[PDB]
RNA sequence: UGGUUCUAUUUUCUAGGACUGAUUAAUAGGGACGGUCGGGGGCAUCAGUAUUCAAUUGUCAGAGGUGAAAUUCUUGGAUUUAUUGAAGACUAACUACUGCGAAAGCAUUUGCCAAGGACGUUUUCAUUAAUCAAGAACGCCGACUAGGGAUCGGGUGGUGUUUUUUUAAUGACCCACUCGGCACCUUACGAGACUGGGGGGAGUAUGGUCGCAAGGCUGAAACUUAAAGGAAUUG
């Protein structure tokens, strides 16, 4: 998985911190991936002052959160269903939740899924992440 | 520079609160130096938890004073102590890892302040003369 | 720690003797502690995408590059595309009249190693201090008054919103005060007394000295001399 470069491009401005994290984790299956995120401080409401910087140590703690969150979101689950857990962008959720105790950080997301290594093929696998079938087919006429 | 320091009141009773004895802060003056504290280990902790303000006042003189006249004499000065124990470990910090130029400058600092000292100690004869920092 | 002997009920309590004796605590200085702070340093680790090279496909005739071209590569498949590997660097945007460092300088993550600064302090020492020739390491001014806005680090108080709950502690913002920084905008008031050098700027003249420079068709002079060329050329 992986953004469009206007996405993030349009997402960076300047008077912010981008607290970025990547973490590679081992599925439930045998497939490791690393998978990464990127989160930008935002400002509160009634905020005066133009900068709302991170102190850097509270990025570090953000960025600790996000890593233990993140790998507790992988082991826990396999491709399919961290696949349909990253559709509906529900893991910027609980990355917003969990951090909210720290800085505010507008627009959480993942930018970037890799594969890294992939354990077998297990045709059984994949056929019951599709739907089955089997086909005896049509003879010659002769 | 900043101006970072305590601000002694212009008292110098004890604080009418402090219902204590003036020799039961003695006793665990000493208690804390046989157990084996520094001088301004003993002050904060009485200090913060045995409520005396400072023992100067509280006591009749200094703790220093209390520990020389109670038998629990400090070897080395306490500055010049934690000076000397500063530039040993930059010191074995150098010599674990010796491309550390910034820790070398540091430690030509520190132990210029330790000849600076060790050089008052010793013409105020509070340790022997013939003292060299190894 | 050792030793001697004095009082009344089998063991109770007792008295004596030998191995310290001036101040503060500098809006001076140092040291400890505490929560921290930073792109300060060292080692290790981690990542990123470019680039270069290589392997494998796909397709075919050009690709660089320039103001145009060219050297170069290319049907033994270049350039483009896709997958993957290797290498050496580098740390994009975030990035600032911001931060840290004694200066040169320092920007990915995580950990270790020591360090440092500011703040807080009813901790400690007690003049331990300031400046620099020599030497060592690394490599509109001042002795001067007040302010103002913004920002970085710490602290105190307020009492609203984001936070939230019986797992630990821990935020973010707003406001006032305060300490210390990088700057900026102003104010008031002071004698502030890798070494070697001719003499202003812009010009003008030159019967001096030192130079460089003209002539005149070449050939071609001792030779009025060939070929060829030049020049001018409505034979």
């Amino acid at each position: 998985m992986d953004f469009t470069t206007d996405k993030l491009r349009s997402m960076v401005r300047k008077w912010q911190t981008l607290i970025e994290a990547n973490v590679t984790v081992k599925t439930s299956d045998d497939y490791v991936l690393r998978i990464f995120a990127i989160a930008f401080t935002r400002k509160q409401a009634n905020q005066v002052k133009r900068h709302s910087y991170a102190q850097s140590s509270h990025i570090r703690a953000i960025r600790k959160v996000i890593s233990e969150i993140l790998t507790k979101e992988v082991q826990g689950s396999t491709l399919a269903q961290l696949t349909s857990k990253l559709i509906p962008e529900v893991i910027n959720k609980e990355i917003e939740n969990a951090t909210k105790d720290i800085f505010p950080l507008q627009n959480i997301h993942v930018r970037k899924v890799k594969l890294l290594k992939q354990p077998k093929f297990d045709v059984g696998a994949l056929m019951a992440l599709h739907g089955e079938g089997s086909g005896e087919e049509k003879g010659k006429k002769v | 520079k900043g101006i970072s320091s305590s601000a002694i009141p212009y008292s110098r009773n004890a604080p009418a609160w402090f219902k204590l004895s003036s020799e039961s802060v003695i006793e665990q003056i000493v208690k804390y130096a046989r157990k084996g504290l520094t001088p301004s280990q003993i002050g904060v902790l009485l200090r913060d938890a045995h409520g005396v303000t400072q023992a100067r006042v509280i006591t009749g003189n200094k703790i220093m004073r209390i520990l020389k006249s109670n038998g629990l004499a400090p070897e080395i000065p306490e500055d010049l102590y934690y000076l000397i124990k500063k530039a040993v470990s930059v010191r074995k910090h150098l010599e674990r890892n010796r491309k550390d130029k910034d820790a070398k400058f540091r430690l030509i600092l520190i132990e210029s302040r330790i000849h600076r000292l060790a050089r008052y100690y010793r013409t105020v004869a509070v340790l022997p003369p013939n003292w060299k920092y190894e």
